[PDB]
């Protein structure tokens, strides 16, 4: 039970962030049940996206394991909800916390990057027909990312 | 006008800004107090990654609004 | 009163372990960390700053004793 | 607790000018000074630390912003 | 017992010490807090430059006695 | 000059045992100083008057300090001029009036004869240490007492 995890968990419950919820599992304080609000002025606006976060044993020297549990139409997230984000891999910082990681993921929904894709189909559709991809994502947000709590 | 910035650790700094100020101006004031080069700063407000060009007014950031500080992130 | 104390407590907090500084040292960028904390990050003789991502070498660590002293003072004030 | 309040003011005091730190920077030994103060001491490339007499080079000056922030905090407490 | 040490700037630090402690032991505690190598420390009490060999008892340094810190000085 | 004001301020407010330094009303850069001879020293019981002047480069340069009272010391000459590293090359701008005077007070406790300033006194101090001490203890009685 690294004390960092205790204090992080402590401040997430005490000092909450708008549009982000992260509660620990009573069975494993290293596993967090997360809900992310879709960023405004984004196809995902109005969505509530569920994510699983797990803290490996090397935390904070290694990034958390985070994957989407709700289905999402995004160039940088695949069918299993696995996320390709530098801060969760190569450009991780041990000064990042669960708070900033989740905000970072929220930023990614605001600023999709198709050029480097993880879901190649969605990425091409975003580039070939940006307007249709947006409409799809706005739909998927209503279908899968609403009434899901 | 004073806005708030929640830094990495969670420490909240207070910054005097004007609604006509660009995001770049904000990063600079953050840099003077926290020592993070603007190319490493990203500011999040209402889930949006605030862009360097636009202004606080362009985002409807009013008095006592909190921005959240994050490091350079890239979707891949 | 506690609110101002918090602001000062957060200034003497390590960004890695999130505890008050223990053997506070600085790297080339000027950002400060617990010696143990930054040493583990820089395992192999260097890495990047957790705060700004500027490169640092473990050999160029520098004690920041003022921060230490301000920790003890704040800890005594609580008492 | 003015005794402890002063003890904190004294931690953020420059040993050269005896005022609170202005642009606090550190030299190789870890001791901190106002940039202007230490720069005048080391004018011509460097000199010796006023506190321990260890050699320092002006190019190896390192910002110590935590000390700055602790100054501002203490200023708010007063007044 | 606790003694006092007036550092260069004039700030007074407190050290937990034992009458049987040598001056070098005191310098070490000063070094841990102020970062001055004992080679560079000189402690003055009653106008005397306290030497490394002797103890606090050898100089009748009792509870709440203040030593004054100076830099290595040479009259030569 | 703010440093001088704060230094002078702590000298008048928080004084050091065995040292007084008050400013001349005609020139705040000139200080009237009295130093107590250190105990377990030939100068024990003495009250030594010194002149201290702060040049304009202070604290980047050391004060100018000379003895006004006559003193039999290897590192002080007949004119009262003091040969002490802290007052020359080994000066530190972190040193203050307090620490300068304490340094000078330390020097009376621990004279350095080997390397001479007053070759007369220096040689006598090593060749006949006991006679030199007796002289100094006398000079303390003759010149360094009833001088207030
Ligand atoms: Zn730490
Ligand atoms: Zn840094
Ligand atoms: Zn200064
Ligand atoms: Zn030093």
């Amino acid at each position: 039970l690294p004390r960092r995890i205790i204090k992080e968990t402590q401040r997430l419950l005490a000092e909450p962030v708008p549009g982000i919820k992260a509660e620990p599992d009573e069975s494993n304080a290293r596993y967090f049940h997360v809900v992310i609000a879709g960023p405004q002025d984004s196809p995902f606006e109005g969505g509530t996206f569920k994510l699983e976060l797990f803290l490996p044993e090397e935390y904070p020297m290694a990034a958390p394991k985070v994957r989407f549990m709700t289905k999402i139409y995004h160039p940088n997230v695949d069918k299993l909800g696995r996320i390709k984000l530098d801060i969760l891999a190569d450009k991780w910082s041990p000064a990042l916390q669960i708070r900033t990681v989740l905000l970072s993921i929220q930023a990614l929904l605001s600023a999709p990057n198709p050029d480097d894709p993880l879901a190649n189909d969605v990425a091409e559709q975003w580039k070939t027909n940006e307007a249709q991809a947006i409409e799809t994502a706005r739909a998927w947000t209503r279908l899968y990312a609403m009434n899901n709590i | 006008m004073q806005i708030f910035v929640k830094t990495l650790t969670g420490k909240t700094i207070t910054l005097e800004v004007e609604p006509s100020d660009t995001i770049e101006n904000v990063k600079a004031k953050i840099q003077d107090k926290e020592g993070i080069p603007p190319d490493q700063q990203r500011l999040i407000f209402a889930g949006k990654q605030l862009e360097d060009g636009r202004t606080l007014s362009d985002y409807n950031i009013q008095k006592e609004s909190t921005l959240h500080l994050v490091l350079r992130l890239r979707g891949g | 009163s506690a609110a101002r104390l918090t602001m000062m407590w957060e200034e003497v907090t390590c960004p890695i372990c999130l505890d008050p500084f223990v053997e506070p040292v600085s790297i080339e960028c000027g950002h400060s960390f617990c010696q143990e904390c930054i040493s583990q990050v820089g395992k192999g003789g260097g890495s990047v700053c957790p705060v700004c991502r500027q490169r640092f070498l473990l050999k160029n660590l520098r004690p920041n004793r003022q921060l230490a002293n301000m920790v003890n003072n704040l800890k005594e004030i609580s008492q």
